[PDB]
C-alpha cells in the first residue's frame, strides 16, 4: 500500500487506460469485453467500453466516470482522458515518490493547464467551411467505409459534408440555421450512384397510398401521425331493429359511412395530407381518397417526424385526440407548400416540397447497390454528427495532434521561463500532451517518437497554423504520424472540446494524487 | 483477458485447433472427427457443424469464430468447416510475423484485398450456371449431395430439391435476389409411398392441424385463420363486468356471442367449412363452430395459420371486424385432409402469393423420408444459392491455386507489406488442396508444386486436386461445383472473420 496503492490507482488506470489507448475511438481495434464472466463482447471505442467494462478499482472508477463526464460534454478528449490523468499519474509518478510534494508540481500542473489553453484560446478557426473539420471531403472521407464511395469520398463528401455546412435546412418545427438538428438525408440503392443528390423537402421513408389519392397536392396540410389510423370493430349501427333485411345491411353499413362521414369532417376539421408512421388501412385511406385528400402510411419515424415538426402547428405525430374512426380535431395541422409525389431515387415516395412554415431540404444518397448506401450510411450520419459540432462550435482550434507537440513545447518554453520547481511543474505537464499523437501511432501504427519528437520539430516559433505544417505545427492524421494543413486532411479539434479534457485530465489525479491510502483502519 | 500476442496466437489457439480435424473432416473423402461426450457417449463428424456445439470453447476468439461457423450455416449450412478453416488458417502465418512488422492493421486492408483477388479470380473461374436446365444445376445439386451422401434420396430429393427452391422461387423484392427457402418445407408423413416425395405449392400442414372433424376435407369451402378473438367480447368490441346482480347477467351474454355473431356474421359470409382459430380459440368459440357448421379447429397456432399464410396464401386476420376470403382461405382454396398414415394431413394447396411452396415428402417411413429430407438439405440450399447466383465454380485446388498464385502475384505485384499477407492468404487456399490429399492418403506436396505447376501452365483455371480422385484435374470436367454462391458467401464469411479477431488485439472484461 501506500505508495504500492498509489501506483495501484496508477496502476489500475494504465492498465486500463491500454485498452482505451489500445482501443483509440474509432481506429481503435476491436476489444472483447467480457460483459461479467462467460459473456464476451466485442467492441471499441474507449469512451464506451470502460462502461461496459465494469470497474475492478476506485482508480479506473472515476476514468469511466471523468471520461464518461468528459463524454456527457461532447464526445472527444473521452477515452483520452483517461490516459492523460494516468499520462499525468506517471509525470508525477516518481516526482512523488522523488522529493516531490505532488501539491508543488499538480499546482504547477494546473497553471500549466491553465496556461496551455491559452493557446488553445489564441488557436481558432472561424471560417473552417471549405476546410471541413478533419479535413472537408474527409469529414466524410472518415465517415466512408470506402469502396463504390471511396473517390466520392471527395464527390459525396463534397456533398454530405457540404449538406449539413451549406442546404436550406429546417431544425426542429421548420427552423432555418445552422444545424444542430442534423440534416434529413435519405439513402436509396439503384440507378447511378453519382446521381445521388439533395430533394427540395423532406426525403421520407413512407409507405405510398395513392389508389387515386392525389398524389400533387398544392398548399397540402399535413396530418403526420404516429398514432394509426387503425380500424375499430363496431357493432349494429342505427337502431337494433329488423323488420326488413337490408336494414341489417344498412345497420353495419355505418361501420363504414360514420367514418366516411367523419373523414369528409376530416376534409372540414382539416388536412390535405395525412402520414401516418403508425398504419393507415385502405378503410380510412381510401375515405381521404374519396375525400381528394391525401393520406401516406409508415412515412418514416424520423421522417415523418422531421415532417411533423417542420410542417408546423399541431400534428398527429405527439398528439393523439383522433380515433381514425374519429374525424380529426385539427391537432392533425401540418402545412406543406405543396405535396409533389415525387419519383426520386428508385423510389416512388411521397416527397413534400419545402414547407409551408420553411423550406425543407433532405439529400438521397443513392446506392450504386446497398453498399453504398450502408457505407454513405456512416458518411450521412457520421459526417452529419462532425459538421453539426462543427456548426455547434464555429470556434475550433486548428489541428489536432500537432497542438500537442507545440503545446509541449509551447508549454515547455513557459516550463523554463517560470523556475524553481514550478518550472518543472510545467515541463512534466507539457509531457503527458504528448500521448494523444502517440496513441495514434497505436492504431496507425506509426513510430511514437518519429512522429511526436518529429512533431515537435516543425516550429519557427512555437504555433500550430494551417499556415505552416512544417515551418510551424499543425494538423495530425489518422493515416500518418504527420502534421497537415488542416484543409487537405489535418485533424481539426473543436475548441470547447480540447480545454474539457485538458481541465479534466489533471482534474482525476490530484484527488487520487491525495489520497494516501485505499485501505481499512 | 488477453493482450498482445497472447489474444493473437491465443487466436491462433483458437480457430485452427477448431480446424485441424476439420479439414480430414473436409473434402469430399472427409474423415469424421471422434467425439467423447460428457456422459461418455461418442459423436462421429465430418461436420464443422456438430464439433464447435458439443467441444467446450478452448478460447475467447473460438467463441467468435463459432459463430462465423453459425454465420455461414445461417446463410448456408455447409461452409462452416471452411469459414472457421480460411480465417484461422490466415490467423497463424502472418499476423505474429506482421506484429513483428508492427500492425494488425496493413493485414487487414490485405486481407480484403485478399478477399477481392478471389473476387476477381472467381469471375472467370466462377462462371454462370444456368438455372433453367435442372441437370446444369443438377451436376451442382449432385456436387450439393455427393460428400454428405444419403445416396437414394440424393437422386430424387435434388429434382424435388431443385423443384423445391424453383417453385419456391418467385422472389419479388424488385431486385430478384434468391435466398427464397422457408416457402420450401418439408412434410412428416407416416407410412405412405417412398416416392411422391415432391413439392406441392402453399403449405400442406403436418405440424399442429390434424382433426377427426375437419369433416375429411374441405375443398371449396375456406380454411380461416384467425388471430382474432373467436372467444366472445362482452361489449361493443370490448369486455365488461362479470354477474355480481340479477341485472348484470343479462346484459352481459348479448353482445358477448354477438361479438362472436358479428364476427361470424362476417366470418361466415367468406365461406368456411374449417375456420383453424389460433387465438380466440376457446371451448364457447370453437363450440360455437362446432354449432355454426365450421370445423372448430384447436391446438393450432401462428406458425400453422402462417404456414396457412403461406399455405392458400391467407391473411391470418388482424380484424375483429370484416373478414373475407382473401383474408383466410385465398383463392376457391383447397383444404385437404388426408391420413397418409394415421396423421390428418391438413393439405393446404391452391397458394396466392403463388410459388409459395412446400414440399410433400413421403417415405415408407420416417426415415426414409428423413432421408428425402437431408438430401434435400444440401440440394435446396445449394439449388436456393444457384438460383441466388446463378453461377459456379470449379472445386478443389481450382479456386484455391488459381487465386493462390492471383495473391501471390498479386503480392509480386504489390511486392510491399500487404504482400506478406497475401502470401499468407494465397497458402490459406493451400491447405485445401493439402487437405484433399490430406485425406486421401498420397503426398500433397509432389501435388501441391504440381498444382504450383497446374498454375505455371494452366494457372489452376478449372484444375483443382479432386478430394476423392486426390489428383489435379479440372472440375468442369468432372462436373465438381462449388458456386460463386457456396464459396464466395464461405469465403467471404472467414476473410473477415480473420480479420475480426485480428481486429482483436486485447481480450478483456
Amino acid at each position: 500500500t501506500g505508495e504500492t496503492i498509489r501506483s495501484q490507482n496508477v496502476m489500475a488506470a494504465a492498465s486500463i487506460a491500454n485498452i482505451v489507448k489500445s482501443s483509440l475511438g474509432p481506429v481503435g481495434l476491436d476489444k472483447m469485453l467480457v460483459d461479467d464472466i462467460g459473456d464476451v463482447t466485442i467492441t471499441n471505442d474507449g469512451a464506451t467500453i470502460l462502461k461496459l467494462l465494469e470497474v475492478e478499482h476506485p482508480a479506473a472508477k472515476v476514468l469511466c466516470e471523468l471520461a464518461d463526464l468528459q463524454d456527457k460534454e461532447v464526445g472527444d478528449g473521452t477515452t483520452s482522458v483517461v490516459i492523460i490523468a494516468a499520462e499525468l499519474l506517471k509525470n508525477a509518478d516518481e516526482l512523488v515518490k522523488q522529493k516531490i510534494h505532488p501539491t508543488s508540481v499538480i499546482s504547477g500542473y494546473r497553471l500549466a493547464c491553465k496556461e496551455a489553453v491559452r493557446y488553445i484560446n489564441e488557436n481558432l478557426i472561424v471560417n473552417t467551411d471549405e476546410l471541413g473539420r478533419d479535413c472537408l471531403i474527409n469529414a466524410a472521407k472518415t465517415s466512408m467505409s470506402s469502396k463504390i464511395i471511396g473517390i466520392n469520398g471527395d464527390f459525396f463528401a463534397n456533398m454530405v459534408v457540404d449538406a449539413v455546412l451549406a442546404i436550406k435546412y429546417t431544425d426542429i418545427r421548420g427552423q432555418p440555421r445552422y444545424p444542430v438538428n442534423s440534416v434529413n438525408i435519405l439513402k436509396a440503392h439503384g440507378r447511378s450512384q453519382m446521381e445521388s443528390m439533395l430533394i427540395s423537402g423532406y426525403a421520407l421513408n413512407c409507405v405510398v397510398g395513392s389508389q387515386g389519392m392525389p398524389k400533387r397536392i398544392v398548399n397540402a396540410k399535413i396530418a403526420c401521425l404516429d398514432f394509426s389510423l387503425q380500424k375499430t370493430k363496431m357493432k349494429l349501427g342505427v337502431q337494433v331493429v329488423i323488420t326488413d333485411p337490408e336494414k341489417l345491411d344498412q345497420i353495419r353499413q355505418r361501420e363504414s359511412d360514420i367514418t366516411k362521414e367523419r373523414i369528409q369532417k376530416i376534409l372540414a376539421t382539416g388536412a390535405n395530407v395525412i402520414l401516418t408512421t403508425g398504419g393507415i388501412d385502405d378503410m380510412c385511406l381510401k375515405y381521404f381518397v374519396e375525400a381528394g385528400a391525401m393520406a401516406v402510411r409508415r412515412v418514416l419515424k424520423r421522417d415523418l417526424k422531421r415532417i411533423a415538426k417542420a410542417s408546423g402547428a399541431t400534428i398527429l405525430s405527439t398528439l393523439a385526440n383522433l380515433e381514425g374512426e374519429e374525424t380529426f380535431e385539427a391537432a392533425m395541422l401540418g402545412q406543406a407548400e405543396e405535396v409533389v409525389q415525387e419519383r426520386i431515387c428508385d423510389d416512388e415516395l411521397i416527397l413534400i416540397k419545402n414547407t409551408k412554415a420553411r423550406t425543407s431540404a433532405s439529400i438521397i444518397l443513392r446506392g450504386a447497390n446497398d453498399f453504398m448506401c450502408d457505407e454513405m450510411e456512416r458518411s450521412l450520419h457520421d459526417a452529419l454528427c462532425v459538421v453539426k459540432r462543427v456548426l455547434e462550435s464555429k470556434s475550433v482550434v486548428p489541428g489536432g495532434g500537432a497542438v500537442e507537440a507545440a503545446l509541449s513545447i509551447y508549454l515547455e518554453n513557459y516550463a523554463t521561463s517560470m523556475g524553481s520547481r514550478e518550472q518543472l511543474a510545467i515541463a512534466e505537464f507539457a509531457r503527458s500532451l504528448l500521448v494523444i499523437p502517440n496513441t495514434l501511432a497505436v492504431n496507425a501504427a506509426q513510430d511514437s517518437t518519429d512522429l511526436v519528437a518529429k512533431l515537435r520539430a516543425f516550429h519557427n516559433e512555437a504555433q500550430v497554423n494551417p499556415e505552416r505544417k512544417n515551418l510551424k505545427w499543425i494538423g495530425l492524421d489518422l493515416s500518418n504520424g504527420k502534421p497537415r494543413d488542416n484543409k487537405q486532411a489535418g485533424v481539426f479539434e473543436p475548441t470547447i472540446v480540447k480545454v474539457k479534457s485538458l481541465k479534466f485530465a489533471t482534474e482525476a489525479a490530484i484527488t487520487i494524487l491525495r489520497i494516501d491510502d485505499l485501505i481499512k483502519l | 483477458r488477453e493482450s498482445g500476442r497472447k489474444v493473437q496466437s491465443g487466436n491462433i489457439n483458437a480457430a485452427k485447433t477448431i480446424a485441424d480435424i476439420i479439414r480430414t473432416c473436409l473434402g469430399p473423402k472427409s474423415m469424421m472427427k471422434m467425439l467423447l461426450d460428457p456422459m461418455g457417449g461418442i459423436v462421429m463428424t465430418n461436420d464443422g457443424n456438430a464439433i464447435l456445439r458439443e467441444i467446450q470453447v478452448q478460447h475467447p476468439a473460438a467463441k467468435s469464430m463459432i459463430e462465423i461457423s453459425r454465420t455461414q450455416d445461417e446463410e448456408v449450412g455447409d461452409g462452416t468447416t471452411s469459414v472457421i478453416i480460411l480465417a484461422g488458417e490466415m490467423l497463424s502465418v502472418a499476423e505474429h510475423f506482421l506484429e513483428q512488422q508492427m500492425h494488425p492493421t496493413v493485414v487487414i486492408s490485405a486481407y480484403r484485398k485478399a478477399l477481392d483477388d478471389m473476387i476477381s479470380t472467381l469471375k472467370k473461374i466462377s462462371i454462370p450456371v444456368d438455372i433453367s436446365d435442372s441437370d446444369m444445376m443438377l451436376n451442382i445439386i449432385n456436387s450439393s449431395i455427393t460428400t454428405k451422401a444419403i445416396s437414394r434420396w440424393s437422386s430424387l430429393a435434388c429434382n424435388i430439391a431443385l423443384d423445391a427452391v424453383k417453385m419456391v422461387q418467385f422472389e419479388e423484392n424488385g431486385r430478384k435476389e434468391i435466398d427464397i427457402k422457408k416457402y420450401a418445407r418439408v412434410e412428416k408423413i407416416p407410412g405412405g409411398i417412398i416416392e411422391d416425395s415432391c413439392v406441392l405449392r402453399g403449405v400442406m400442414i403436418n405440424k399442429d392441424v390434424t382433426h377427426p372433424r375437419m369433416r375429411r376435407y374441405i375443398k371449396n369451402p375456406r380454411i380461416v385463420l384467425l388471430d382474432s378473438s373467436l372467444e366472445y367480447k362482452k361489449g361493443e368490441s370490448q369486455t365488461d363486468i362479470e354477474i355480481t346482480r340479477e341485472e348484470d347477467f343479462t346484459r352481459i351474454l348479448q353482445m358477448e356471442e354477438e361479438y362472436i355473431q358479428q364476427l361470424c356474421e362476417d366470418i361466415i359470409q367468406l365461406k368456411p367449412d374449417v375456420v383453424i382459430t389460433e387465438k380466440g380459440i376457446s371451448d364457447l368459440a370453437q363450440h360455437y363452430l362446432m354449432r355454426a357448421n365450421i370445423t372448430a379447429i384447436r391446438r393450432v397456432r401462428k406458425t400453422d395459420n402462417n404456414r396457412i399464410a403461406r399455405a392458400c396464401g391467407a391473411r391470418i386476420v388482424s380484424r375483429p371486424e370484416e373478414l373475407r376470403e382473401d383474408d383466410v382461405g385465398t383463392g376457391a382454396g383447397l383444404l385437404e385432409i388426408k391420413k397418409i398414415g394415421d396423421e390428418y394431413f391438413t393439405f393446404i394447396t391452391d397458394c396466392k402469393d403463388p410459388k409459395a411452396c412446400t414440399i410433400l415428402l413421403r417415405g415408407a417411413s420416417k426415415e426414409i423420408l428423413s432421408e428425402v429430407e437431408r438430401n434435400l438439405q444440401d440440394a435446396m440450399q445449394v439449388c436456393r444459392n444457384v438460383l441466388l447466383d446463378p453461377q459456379l465454380v470449379p472445386g478443389g485446388g481450382a479456386s484455391e491455386m488459381a487465386v493462390a498464385h492471383a495473391l501471390t502475384e498479386k503480392s509480386k505485384a504489390m511486392t510491399g507489406v500487404e504482400q506478406w499477407p497475401y502470401r499468407a492468404v494465397a497458402q490459406a487456399l493451400e491447405v485445401i488442396p493439402r487437405t484433399l490429399i490430406q485425406n486421401c492418403g498420397a503426398s500433397t506436396i509432389r501435388l501441391l508444386t504440381s498444382l504450383r505447376a497446374k498454375h505455371t501452365q494452366e494457372n489452376c483455371e478449372t484444375w483443382g486436386v479432386n478430394g476423392e480422385t486426390g489428383t489435379l484435374v479440372d472440375m468442369k470436367e468432372l462436373g465438381i461445383w462449388e458456386p460463386l454462391a457456396v464459396k464466395l458467401q464461405t469465403y467471404k464469411t472467414a476473410v473477415e472473420t480473420a480479420v475480426l479477431l485480428l481486429r482483436i488485439d486485447d481480450i478483456v472484461s
